[PDB]
C-alpha cells in the first residue's frame, strides 16, 4: 500500500 | 454574604451556614437613638452604640446547631428617656461543604493554573473497563464496573445540621445546562444524579452529621466549543412555606477542569511498540522485534486479516495520555485517515485503562496531512523565557492556502490547540508528496546540553559526503549495491546530475525554512541540531520523495535506533551513509540498527517510523502546574 | 531569521528583506583554518577570524537595492600556507511592509490589550450605507458606496525594490482558511482580493517604490466559535525557477481584533428615545415626548400598522455600539423575541451608520427571558481592584435549572460573554411572572460618590411608608384613587392583609438575594443603593407581578425620570408614594415625572421602561484599553 | 398585548 494514497 | 433585618415588631428566624458572612440591619425597622446587642455564647457579634446605619454589625457562629433556633440575638433599642425596646433573632447554624481535590493531591470558586494554583481535575472517561463491550465507559448512564470508579473524581457533601433540619429545607445539586452534556455525576451508597438533560437533582439528606460521596466523569475533551471547565453547585433551599416557592438560602460550588490529551516525544522512554507487519515482510518485523526487546518493550502486532494490507501503523493513530492526581492512562487519538488500520485503535488499542478519542469527518473530506506521521511533539523546551515542560506539538502544513495546497483538517488542529499544554506549532511539509513532518525531522535523546538532538534530513550533508568520497577516489562507488531490482548509480553521476542537484536545492530550502522555524518556536541553537545526509527527488506535481531510504524516518527506542538501511556506496566494506550517521549519533551513545525496509516500505513511500508506532511513558511533570 | 550558506565552489545569490536577521554559514562548505569578510558599503557585517562554527556572522542592509545583486559579500578563506580562497555572495535588498493602525490612532505579530498594548481594530460591517437596500453592507463581495469605506480598516503594503524584481518574485496576500469566512479584503486603486472561500491572492506589484492600499471589513462578531482575531499575511515568493515550485522567502503579518458589541447604562447621556405608542394610548406618548425634549433627544415612534399591537419597545431590541479609532457607530441587538415589533430593528433602526446583529433561534425555542428588558448593564464600576470601565452586563436567570425554570437562550448568553468587555453577571429574575431584571432594578445618575445610584424595588420600604401614614392617622387613605375601574383599597386593610405580607416577604427575599449579588459582583456598598417603595403580588405559578404601577421600571433621560404613576394613597393633596420617591431622588437633582401608564401598560404587566427604549452616547473610554 | 406572553 502506498503511504500517501 | 447575607443581610438579616431585625425588627422590634417581630422576632426573626434565620439559618447561618458556617464560613459565611452574616450581617444585621438594625436601623431599617428601629423604633430611640442608641442600641445594644446581647447574644448567646455560640454567636460572635463583631462590631453602647449609636443607631447610625454606618454601623457594621456582623454575626459569626462557632458551630452547627443541635436544634433549630438554639442560638439567639437580642437587640435592645434604647433612648434618652425611653425604656429599652428589644428585638429578637433566632439562629440555626449548619455546616454545608461541597468538597473535591482542589489542591490536586487527595480529598475561591475559580480554577487557576500553576504550582500555587487551585482547582480539581476531571478525566474524560474514554477507556473501556467494561469487559466484552464495544462502547467507552462514559457513553451510558451507569457505573458497570467498580474499577471504573478509579477513573472518576470524588466529590463529597458534608453536612452537619439539627435532626429535624430537612423538614423545612432541601438541598439540590446542579450543573448549568450549558455544561450538562459534558459531565455525569453518580451518587455513591452508584446511580446517576446529574448529566445530559438532567441538570439538577434533589438530594435526600438526613439531619445530624452526614457525608455523601459523588463520583464525577467528564464526557468531552476541551475543544473550540468547550474551554474545559465544569461547575457543580449545591444549593440550600428553604421549603418552609407551603404557599410559596422555594427560596435559595445558600450556594456553594466546585469547578473542575477537564484533563487535556497530551502527546509524548521520542525522548520519553518507550513502553510498547506497534507494527502491523503481518503482511509480506518478515525480517523487517524480526528487526523491530529485536529492538523492542533491547528497549524492554511490550510488542503489539496487527495481522494482515485486520491490516487489510495497510502497513502504515504510524498513520492511523497517536498514543497520548490523560493525567489526574488520582489516575493517569494512555489514550489513543485515532486519525480520520480511515484506511486498512481503521478498526485497530477502536478494537485492539482502546480497552481497560486505554482511552480513546477521534476527531474530523469519518467518511472522507480528509487529506494525507491527517495521517499521524504528520503529528509529532518536541521534547520539553524553554523559549525566550516561556517554558514548555511537555514540549510543543509540531504538525505539517503548507506555507499559504492555495487551490493546490493541503492542511490537516481544522477539527484536528482546533482540538490540538484546545488541549493548551503543548501549544502546537505549524511546520511546512506540503512540499513532500506524502506531506508529513516525520519525513524531514526526528528527535532523539542525548546525554548533554538540552537532553535531545533535533535531527533533520539534509541534502547538503549527503552532497558533502559524496564529494569527499569522490575526492578520495571512490567516484565509481555504487549507490544501491545490495539490491535485487534497481539501477545502480555511481557517486560521480549522482554529483554530475544537475537536475538532481536542482531538486535537492529546492528541498534544502524547504527544510531550512523549517530549521529556522523550529529554532524560533523551540529556542534551538545550531548546537541542538544534527543534519542527516539525505537525498530527495521531485516527482508528480514537483513533490518530494526520498531518493534512497529516508533515514530520519527512524524508530527511536531510547538509545536504540531503528534506521532504514540506505544501501549507500560501499567503501572499505561499509556503506558510507551508515558510517556517517553512526559517526554523528554514536558520540551521543545512540545505537544504530539499519533495517532493510526497501521493497516492503521504502518503495511504497514511507520507512521504519512510518511502519511502526510507540506508546511512551507520560511526563512526570503535572500538566496543571503549567501556566500556558 | 535566515541562514545563508556560502561556498567557494559557487557564488550565492540571495534577497534580504529590510528589518530581518540574516546570517552566514561560513563553515559548512569551507575549504584552511581562518577567514576574512569584505563587503560593499551598503552591507553591515556584524561579527582575521578563526574558522570555528561558533562564529556568529550577521549581515544587515541599510536600504533597498536599486538593482539585483548590487550589494556583495566576499568571504576569503585563508590558511597557514594556502593562498586565499574567496567565496562570493550577491545580495538584493528590498522593503516589504504590511502596515495597519496597530497603535490605534491613524495609519510583534501579536494582539495585546491595554493602554500600552498593540494591534489594529476591525469593525463588523453590520450597518447599511447602501441606499434602498435590505441587506447589511458586508453580505456581498462589493464596495457599493464610497462612505462604506469609512467603516473599513486601512491596510497598506509598501514595497521598495529594483525595477525588475517581480520578474522573479511574486507576492501573495493570504488569510487562514479557518478565518476566511470572517473577513473580506478589498484592493484600492475596489475589488475583493480576500474573503470567504478566497483565502489567497497574487498581487500585481511593479518594481521600484509602490504603495498598495487595502480595505478590510469583518463579517462576524466575536463569539463562542471565534475569539475575535483575524490574521492577514503577505508572503514573498521566489518564482525564479520554471522547473520548481515557488519558494517562500519572507512572511509578515498583521493581526486585527474584531470590535465587540458594547451596551450603554442609564448613566450614559441619552440621544434618542423610542416608543411604539401608536396604539390606543396618547397621553402616555405625550408625556414621553415632553421628557425627550427636556432631555434634548431625537424621538422615534412606531405606528400600530408596524407594531402589530406590540407596545413593548424595550423588549425586541437593545441599542449598543461598536467602536474603532477611525469609526464608532450604534448597533442594534435584535432579540429573537420576534413579536409585533419583529420588523422594527431590521426595517427602521438598521441603516446608514446604524449597525445590526441578531442571535438565537428565530422560529421559536425562546422564552420571556430573551426579551431585552431582561438585558441591562451597570455603570462603570471597580470591584476589589478589578476595574470595569464600561460596566458589567446584568441579565436575569433562575437560581438553578429545573423543569419549570427559565433562562435566556444560551446563544445570547454566549454572544454576550464573548464580547468580553462587560463581563456579564447572571441575576435572579425568574421569580417574576415576566422575568426581567428591569422589574426590580434601575440605575440613575448622581452627582456624588460613584456617579450613580442603584435603585431597587422594595416592599419593606412601602410597608414602612404605609405604617407611618397609619401611625399618623391616615389608615383610611385609599390606594388606587384616581382610577376608572378599580377596587379602592385602604392602607389599613393592605397592612392587615397577612397573605399579601407573605407574598411580599418572599419577593423581598428574592430582591435581597440580588442586592447582595450586585454588591459582590459590582463592589457596591449600601450607600450606593436606594430602595423604592414597591408592593408585589403572586399569581399563576406563584410568580410575582406588581401590585401597583412598578416605579423602578422607569425611563431615565439624564436628570429627567419618567416614572409610572403609582396612584397611591392621597394624603395632603399628594400621593405619598410619589412623595416618598421624590424625597429619595430629588436630593440627587433628579426630576420625577409620574406618567399614567395604568390601563395601557401597567395592567398588561409592564411599565414606562418596558414601553420605551433609549439610544445613548458610547463611552469615551476605548474598549481596547481594558485588560479583561 | 401582555408583556410576558
Ligand atoms: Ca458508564
Ligand atoms: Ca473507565
Ligand atoms: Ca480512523
Ligand atoms: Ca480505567
Ligand atoms: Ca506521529
Ligand atoms: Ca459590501
Ligand atoms: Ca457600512
Ligand atoms: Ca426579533
Ligand atoms: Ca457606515
Ligand atoms: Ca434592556
Amino acid at each position: 500500500s502506498g503511504r500517501g494514497k | 454574604g447575607t443581610l438579616i433585618r431585625v425588627t422590634p415588631e417581630q422576632p426573626t428566624h434565620a439559618v447561618c451556614v458556617l464560613g459565611t458572612l452574616t450581617q444585621l440591619d438594625i436601623c431599617s425597622s428601629a423604633p430611640c437613638t442608641s442600641f445594644s446587642i446581647n447574644a448567646s455564647p455560640g454567636v460572635v457579634v463583631d462590631i453602647t452604640w449609636p443607631l447610625d446605619p454606618g454601623v457594621e454589625v456582623t454575626l459569626t457562629m462557632k458551630a452547627a446547631s443541635g436544634s433549630t433556633g438554639d442560638q439567639k440575638v437580642q437587640i435592645s433599642y434604647y433612648g434618652p428617656k425611653t425604656p429599652p425596646v428589644k428585638a429578637l433573632l433566632y439562629l440555626t447554624a449548619v455546616e454545608i461543604s461541597l468538597c473535591a481535590d482542589i489542591t490536586r493531591t487527595g480529598k475561591q470558586r475559580t480554577w487557576t493554573w500553576g504550582p500555587c494554583g487551585q482547582g480539581a481535575i476531571l478525566l474524560v472517561n474514554c477507556d473501556r473497563d467494561n469487559l466484552e463491550s464495544s462502547a467507552m465507559d462514559c457513553e451510558d448512564d451507569e457505573v458497570l464496573d467498580s474499577e471504573d470508579l478509579q477513573d472518576m473524581s470524588l466529590m463529597t457533601l458534608s453536612t452537619k445540621t439539627p435532626k429535624d433540619f430537612f423538614t423545612n429545607h432541601t438541598l439540590v445539586l446542579h450543573v448549568a445546562r450549558s455544561e450538562m452534556d459534558k459531565v455525569r455525576v453518580f451518587q455513591a451508597t452508584c446511580s446517576v444524579v446529574l448529566g445530559p438533560k438532567w441538570p439538577s437533582h434533589y438530594l435526600m439528606v438526613p439531619g445530624g452529621k452526614h457525608n455523601m460521596d459523588f463520583y464525577v466523569e467528564a464526557l468531552a475533551f476541551p475543544d473550540t466549543d468547550f474551554p474545559g471547565l465544569i461547575t457543580l453547585t449545591i444549593s440550600l433551599l428553604d421549603t418552609s412555606n407551603l404557599e410559596l416557592p422555594e427560596a435559595v438560602v445558600f450556594q456553594d460550588s466546585v469547578v473542575f477542569r477537564v484533563a487535556p490529551w497530551i502527546m509524548t516525544p521520542n525522548t520519553q522512554p518507550p513502553q510498547e511498540v506497534y507494527a502491523c507487519s503481518i503482511f509480506e515482510n518478515e525480517d523487517f518485523l524480526k528487526s523491530v522485534t529485536t529492538l523492542a526487546m533491547k528497549a524492554k518493550c511490550k510488542l503489539t502486532i496487527c495481522p494482515e486479516e485486520e491490516n487489510m494490507d495497510d502497513q502504515w501503523m504510524q498513520d492511523e493513530m497517536e498514543i497520548g495520555y490523560i493525567q489526574a492526581p488520582h489516575k493517569t492512562l494512555p489514550v489513543v487519538f485515532d486519525s480520520p485517515r480511515n484506511r486498512g488500520l481503521k478498526e485497530f485503535p477502536i478494537k485492539r488499542v482502546m480497552g481497560p485503562d486505554f482511552g480513546y478519542v477521534t476527531r474530523g469527518p469519518q467518511t472522507g473530506g480528509i487529506s494525507g496531512l491527517d495521517s499521524f506521521g504528520n503529528l509529532e511533539v518536541s521534547p520539553p523546551v524553554t523559549v525566550r523565557g516561556k517554558e514548555y515542560p511537555l514540549g510543543r506539538i509540531l504538525f505539517g502544513d503548507s506555507c499559504y492556502p492555495s487551490n493546490d495546497s493541503r492542511q490537516m483538517h481544522q477539527a484536528l488542529q482546533d482540538f490540538l490547540s484546545a488541549q493548551q499544554v503543548q501549544a502546537p506549532v505549524k511546520l511546512y511539509s506540503d512540499w513532500l508528496s506524502v506531506g508529513h513532518v516525520d519525513e524531514f525531522l526526528s528527535f532523539v535523546p542525548a546525554p548533554d546540553r538540552k537532553g535531545f538532538r533535533l535531527l533533520l534530513a539534509s541534502p547538503r550533508s549527503c552532497y558533502k559526503l559524496f564529494q569527499e568520497q569522490q575526492n578520495e577516489g571512490h567516484g565509481e562507488a555504487l549507490l544501491f549495491e545490495g539490491i535485487k531490482k534497481k539501477k545502480q548509480q555511481k557517486i560521480k553521476n549522482i554529483l554530475s546530475n544537475k537536475t538532481l542537484r536542482e531538486h535537492n536545492s529546492f528541498v534544502e530550502r524547504c527544510i531550512d525554512w523549517n530549521r529556522e522555524l523550529l529554532k524560533r518556536e523551540l529556542g534551538l541553537a545550531e548546537s541542538d541540531i544534527i543534519d542527516i545526509p539525505q537525498l530527495f527527488k521531485l516527482k508528480e506535481f514537483s513533490k518530494a520523495e526520498a531518493f534512497f531510504p529516508n533515514m530520519v524516518n527512524m524508530l527511536v527506542l531510547g538509545k536504540h535506533l531503528g534506521i532504514p538501511k540506505p544501501f549507500g556506496p560501499v567503501i572499505n566494506g561499509r556503506c558510507c551513509l551508515e558510517e556517517k550517521v553512526c559517526s554523528l549519533l554514536e558520540p551521543l551513545g545512540l545505537q544504530c540498527t539499519f533495517i532493510n525496509d526497501f521493497f516492503t516500505y521504502h518503495i511504497r513511500h514511507g520507512e521504519v517510523h512510518a511502519g511502526t508506532n510507540v506508546r511512551r511513558k507520560p511526563f512526570s511533570f503535572k500538566w496543571w502546574n503549567m501556566v500556558p
